[PDB]
C-alpha cells in the first residue's frame, strides 16, 4: 500500500542561529547516558545496552517492533514496555535521538584553543604555549592567591604557574584552617590545573569590565605591539558581548562537561560479505572518550596517585581532541595503517 | 636526606611513582609497542602496570626488582589480550573510511523492503481480528481459556490450578 | 599559453607581484641615504616640507636618480605596477579600471 | 555600509564626560542631543551639577582592494562561508559571536 | 558502419560475467541453497536445480533468480498471540526470507 | 535510467553506481548553471524531492501517479544530519521562524 501520509509538516523557518552550547541544553535535549564502550554483543549483533547503539537511548531497530518483542504492530504505539524499556515507533527515531556521555572531569573543546585566535586564552589573556601548558596538566594555575606567600615570602599573584612541587609546598606553609575553606572566602588558597581551572577562571571573567579594561590599556600604550595585542584581545571580547545580546552565551561552556552523542544511523555499522563488519570512525572515538571516563571514574573511586590521575584526565582530554578535531592535534589518531581517524569535523 | 627511589616507593610517599613513571614510561611503551599494534591500548596497559605497581609496592625486595616488575606485567597484560572475545571481535572490524566514497554506494537500503514488512504487519493484524471475531462464537470456558493463554501464555501449570481441571484435562481442551 | 591562468589568478586574488616596485607617492625631490642591511634608503623632500623614506633593494635596479624631481605615480625601481600602489595614488575608479 | 550606518546613527550625538549628579546618564555613554537637553533642563530645575558631553567623533578609513577568497570567507552568511573554506574557524567564529 | 559487419559476425565478443553466493554459518541458524523459496512464483523457480542454483544453458533475463537462497529469518519472543496464530493457520510463514 | 531505488541510510540520498541502481549526481556546477538560468523549481525539485526529502518524494510519486497537484517540499535530510554533526560539536544550531 502507500505509505502512511504524516501530517507533521515541516515547521517553516527564515533564520539559524547558532551559539555555544551549554551542558543543561545537551542534557535536556538527550534521552539517556551512554554508559558503555560497546556497540553490539560479539555473541549475539544486538545493540548492547547502555551502549553507543543502545534502542533505550537511540530508538528501536525494528519497525513497530520493541526489543525483546512483546510489543508489536501498529496498535501499541507509544508503550515503551516493561521488560526491556525500548518505546515501540518507527525505527527512523534512530536518525533524531540523541545521547550524552556525562564528563567525570571537564575537558576543554579542542576548537577554541586551536583555530587560531586562541578564544579562550584570548579571554584569558595566557599566551598559547601557557594555556596548553594548563590544558595538558603540566602546571597548575592560581585563580585566588589568597593569604598563601611565595617560597620566599614574595607576593603570589593571580595567573601564576607552578609545578607539583611548587604547590605542594605553597599548600605546606598553609595555614590548616584554610584548605577547608568555602570556595566564596577571599583569603582562601585556590590553585588549579587542566580544564577546571579554566572553567573557574572565565567563569570570574566580567565582559564588560574586561572590555573597558582592555580599550584603557590600547588607549594608554607606547608600544605599537602592545597595542595590537589589546586590540586583538577587544575583538574576542566584544563578539562575546554581542553574542550575550541575541542568546545567553556564557565563556564557560567553551569547557565540555558533557559530550553530546550523534544518533546511531549517522555513525553506521553495516555486516560486510565474508562475514566481517565495517564501522565508522565516530564509533570508535566514542568508545575512546568513554573508556577513558570509566578508568578515570573507577581510579577516583580507589584513590588513585595523583600521576595516574593527571595522566588519565590528560588522555581523556586527547581523546575528546580526537573526537571533534583529529587533524588539529600534534599526534592525531591513526588506525594500522597510519591512515588518520575522521572526525566530527573532518 | 636523599633516599634512594626504591625506599621512598617503599614509605608510602606518591612522589616515588611519579619517580618511577618519569623514568621508565617509555621503556614501558616500547615494551607494548613490541607485543601491540594499538597504541591506546598500550597506553591503558602502561597506566595499569604502574598503579598495580603501586598496589604491590609491598612485594618489592630490590632497586632493579621495581623495573622488573614493570616490565614483567606490561607483558603479561599485552599477552591477556590475545584471548580477550572482546578485543579479537572490535579488531576484526574494518573502518568504512577505508573505502572511498563509501557514502555514495554502500549503507543502502530499499523502502520496497519497508512497505512490504508493513503489509505483512496488517495481513498478520487483519488474521487476528478475525480470530479474535471467531472467539466470541465458541463455549464460554473455550473462550476463557484461550483469553487467558493469549494474556499469560500457553501456561499449562498455572492454568490448571486457576480452573480446577490437571495438566493432562487443561491441555487437552486448549 | 600556459602563463596566463597564473596570472589572472593572481591579479583576481589581489596579491602582489614578485617584484613590487617601489612608487613614490608625493611630489619632491629625491636623495639617497645611508644603506641599511642591504637596502638603500630613497628619502624624497616635497615642495611642502613633507619627508617619505623608501626601501629599494639593491639588487634591483634603480629607476630614478639623486637631486632628481618626481611625480606621484612614477616607480622608483624596476618592477610591476602593484594594484594597491595603484589604489593608494590614481584612486579606486583607477584601480577598477586597471584590474 | 556597515561603516555608512555606524556613522550616521553617531552622527549628531555626545559622549557624556562627567555625569555630575545625574542618575540616568553615566560616562562613557552616547546619547541623543535632544536627551542631553532634557536630561541638563531636569538637572538644573533640580539645582544639581550639569553633565557635560563631546561631540561623537566619526571613524576614518580608507578604500581597500581585497582578494575574492578573502571576500567569500568574509560573507555576513556563516553557512556560504563555512560551506568554501576554513570551515572550522567560520564556526568558531559564528558560535562565539552568537551569529 | 554497414549492417554487413552486423551481419557477417565481423565485430561480435563473447563477455563473461562471473556471480558469487557465500551461504554461511550465521547466528540466527545455517542459511540454506533451495529452489523452494518463499513468496515467489513457481515460474521463476522453474530453472533452479536441487540446490537452487541456475542450470547450464539457461538465459538469464533481467530479474531472474541465478542462486535461489533462503536465509532464517529474526524470530523474536514467541508471544502467545503468534503461538495460536500459528497453531491455527499453519506455518505459512516459515521463518525464511529472500 | 532510475526513477526510484535504494537510498543511503546516512544521507538519504540515492546511491552512485549501475550495479547499485543509483542516479545521477548534480554536482555544484550544475546548481551554478540552473542558478543562472533562474529555475528556482527545477533546482528545488533536484534539491529536496528528487533526493533526501523522505516524505517528499513518495508524496511526490503518488502525485504523479494520481495526476494531483505537488506537494510542497520540506527540509532535506542532509541538512539534518549536518545540523546532529554540528550539535555533536557542542554547537546550539537553532531554526527559528
Ligand atoms: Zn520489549
Amino acid at each position: 500500500m502507500a505509505r502512511i501520509k504524516d501530517n507533521n509538516a515541516p515547521k517553516r523557518f527564515n533564520k539559524i542561529s547558532i551559539g555555544l552550547a551549554s551542558p543543561e541544553s545537551i542534557l535536556a535535549e538527550s534521552r539517556g547516558e551512554v554508559l558503555k564502550p560497546e556497540t553490539i554483543n560479539y555473541r549475539t549483533h544486538k545493540p548492547e545496552r547502555d551502549g553507543l547503539f543502545c534502542e533505550r537511548i537511540f530508538g528501536p531497530v525494528k519497525d513497530y517492533e520493541c526489543a525483546c518483542g512483546k510489543y508489536k504492530r501498529i496498535r501499541y504505539r507509544g508503550i515503551v514496555c516493561d521488560r526491556c524499556g525500548v518505546e515501540v515507533t518507527e525505527k527512523k527515531v534512530r536518525r533524531d535521538r540523541v545521547g550524552h556521555i556525562n564528563l567525570v572531569v571537564p575537558v576543554a573543546h579542542i576548537w577554541y584553543f586551536r583555530s587560531l585566535p586562541n578564544k579562550i586564552g584570548y579571554l584569558l589573556g595566557l599566551p598559547s604555549k601557557k594555556l596548553d601548558m594548563i590544558i595538558y596538566y603540566e602546571r597548575y594555575v592560581v585563580i585566588q592567591p589568597g593569604i598563601a606567600k611565595g617560597p620566599e615570602g614574595e607576593e603570589i599573584h593571580k595567573l601564576d604557574f607552578l609545578t607539583e612541587e611548587e604547590y605542594l609546598n605553597i599548600l605546606e606553609s598553609l595555614p590548616s584552617e584554610n584548605q577547608y575553606l568555602e570556595e566564596n572566602d577571599p583569603n582562601k588558597f585556590i590553585a588549579k590545573m587542566g580544564a577546571e581551572c579554566l572553567i573557574d577562571l572565565l567563569a570570574r571573567i566580567d565582559l564588560e569590565q574586561l572590555s573597558y579594561e582592555l580599550r584603557h590599556k590600547a588607549n594608554t600604550e607606547t608600544s605599537k605591539q602592545r597595542k595590537t595585542e589589546a586590540l586583538k584581545r577587544l575583538q574576542v571580547v566584544e563578539a562575546l558581548r554581542e553574542s550575550q545580546d541575541n542568546r545567553e552565551n556564557n565563556p564557560e561552556w567553551m569547557i565540555m562537561k558533557v559530550i553530546p552523542v550523534i544518533p546511531p544511523e549517522l555513525r553506521p555499522l553495516v555486516p560486510l560479505d565474508g562475514g566481517r563488519f565495517a564501522t565508522s570512525d565516530l564509533n570508535d572515538l566514542y568508545r575512546r572518550v568513554i573508556i577513558r571516563n570509566n578508568r578515570l571514574k573507577r581510579l577516583m573511586e580507589i584513590k588513585a596517585p595523583e600521576v595516574i590521575l593527571r595522566n588519565e584526565k590528560r588522555m581523556l582530554q586527547e581523546a575528546v581532541d580526537s573526537l571533534f578535531d583529529n587533524t588539529r592535534k600534534a599526534s592525531a589518531v591513526k588506525t594500522e595503517s597510519n591512515r588518520p581517524l575522521k572526525s566530527l569535523s573532518d | 636526606m636523599l633516599y634512594s627511589d626504591f625506599e621512598l616507593l617503599k614509605i608510602g610517599d606518591t612522589s616515588a611513582l611519579d619517580h618511577i613513571h618519569a623514568k621508565y614510561f617509555r621503556s614501558i611503551l616500547w615494551i607494548g609497542r613490541q607485543w601491540l599494534n594499538d597504541d591506546f591500548l598500550i597506553e591503558s596497559l602502561v597506566q595499569d602496570t604502574f598503579l598495580k605497581l603501586w598496589v604491590n609496592r609491598d612485594k618489592l625486595e630490590s632497586p632493579e626488582h621495581i623495573f622488573y616488575f614493570l616490565r614483567f606485567v606490561m607483558k603479561r597484560e599485552c599477552i591477556s589480550y590475545y584471548r580477550k572475545p572482546k578485543y579479537k571481535f572490535h579488531k576484526k572490524v574494518n573502518s568504512l573510511e577505508d573505502y572511498d566514497n563509501y557514502q555514495d554506494y554502500m549503507v543502502g537500503y530499499d523502502p520496497v523492503n519497508d512497505s512490504e514488512n508493513l503489509d505483512e504487519q496488517e495481513s498478520t493484524q487483519k488474521s487476528f481480528d478475525h480470530i479474535k471475531s471467531i472467539l466470541p462464537l465458541l463455549n464460554a470456558d473455550k473462550r476463557h481459556l484461550i483469553e487467558l493463554c493469549l494474556k499469560y501464555g500457553f501456561q499449562y501449570k498455572a492454568i490448571s490450578k486457576v480452573m480446577g481441571k490437571g495438566i493432562h484435562e487443561t491441555s487437552r481442551e486448549i | 599559453i600556459t602563463g596566463g591562468l597564473p596570472r589572472v589568478t593572481e591579479l583576481f586574488e589581489a596579491r602582489n607581484p614578485s617584484n613590487p616596485a617601489v612608487v613614490t607617492e608625493i611630489d619632491g625631490v629625491v636623495s639617497f641615504g645611508k644603506i641599511k642591511r642591504g637596502n638603500r634608503e630613497i628619502i624624497i623632500e616635497s615642495k611642502a616640507g613633507e619627508v617619505k623614506k623608501y626601501l629599494v633593494k639593491l639588487s634591483n635596479q634603480i629607476l630614478v636618480q639623486e637631486n632628481d624631481y618626481v611625480r606621484a605615480g612614477m616607480a622608483l625601481s624596476d618592477g610591476s605596477i602593484t594594484p594597491e600602489d595603484i589604489l593608494a595614488i590614481k584612486g579606486p575608479s583607477a584601480v577598477q579600471q586597471y584590474l | 555600509d556597515d561603516f555608512i550606518n555606524e556613522n550616521d546613527e553617531i552622527f549628531g550625538k555626545k559622549v557624556v564626560e562627567d555625569a555630575g549628579d545625574s542618575e540616568r546618564l553615566k560616562p562613557g555613554q552616547i546619547v541623543t542631543a535632544r536627551q542631553l537637553r532634557d536630561e541638563n533642563s531636569i538637572l538644573r530645575r533640580e539645582d544639581k551639577t550639569l553633565v557635560t558631553a563631546r561631540d561623537a567623533v566619526a571613524a576614518t578609513a580608507t578604500p581597500i582592494l581585497q582578494g575574492i577568497t578573502r571576500a567569500s570567507l568574509q560573507t555576513k552568511s556563516f553557512i556560504s562561508a563555512a560551506s568554501f573554506q576554513e570551515t572550522t574557524k567560520v564556526l568558531n567564529e559564528a558560535a562565539v559571536n552568537g551569529k | 558502419i554497414s549492417e554487413k559487419v552486423v551481419r557477417e559476425d565481423i565485430f561480435t565478443s563473447v563477455h563473461i560475467d562471473e556471480y558469487a553466493l557465500e551461504v554461511r554459518d550465521t547466528k540466527l541458524g545455517a542459511e540454506e541453497l533451495t529452489n523452494d523459496i518463499p513468496n515467489v512464483s513457481e515460474e521463476a523457480t522453474r530453472d533452479l536445480d536441487e540446490y537452487g542454483m541456475i542450470r547450464i544453458g539457461a538465459e538469464v533475463k533481467p530479474g531472474d533468480i541465478l542462486i535461489g537462497k533462503i536465509t532464517p529469518k529474526g524470530e523474536s519472543d514467541p508471544t502467545p498471540e503468534e503461538k495460536l496464530l500459528r497453531a491455527i493457520f499453519g506455518d505459512k510463514a516459515g521463518d525464511v526470507k529472500d | 535510467a532510475r526513477s526510484i531505488g535504494p537510498y543511503s541510510l546516512i544521507t538519504q540520498q540515492p546511491l552512485g553506481g549501475k550495479a547499485q541502481f543509483g542516479g545521477q549526481r548534480f554536482g555544484e556546477m550544475e546548481v551554478w548553471a540552473l542558478e543562472a538560468y533562474g529555475a528556482s523549481a527545477t533546482l528545488r525539485e533536484i534539491l529536496t524531492v528528487k533526493s533526501d526529502d523522505v516524505i517528499g518524494r513518495a508524496k511526490t510519486y503518488e502525485s504523479i501517479v494520481k495526476g494531483e497537484t505537488m506537494p510542497e517540499p520540506g527540509l532535506p535530510e542532509s541538512f539534518n544530519v549536518l545540523m546532529h554533526e554540528l550539535k555533536g560539536l557542542g554547537l546550539d544550531i537553532r531554526l527559528e521562524e
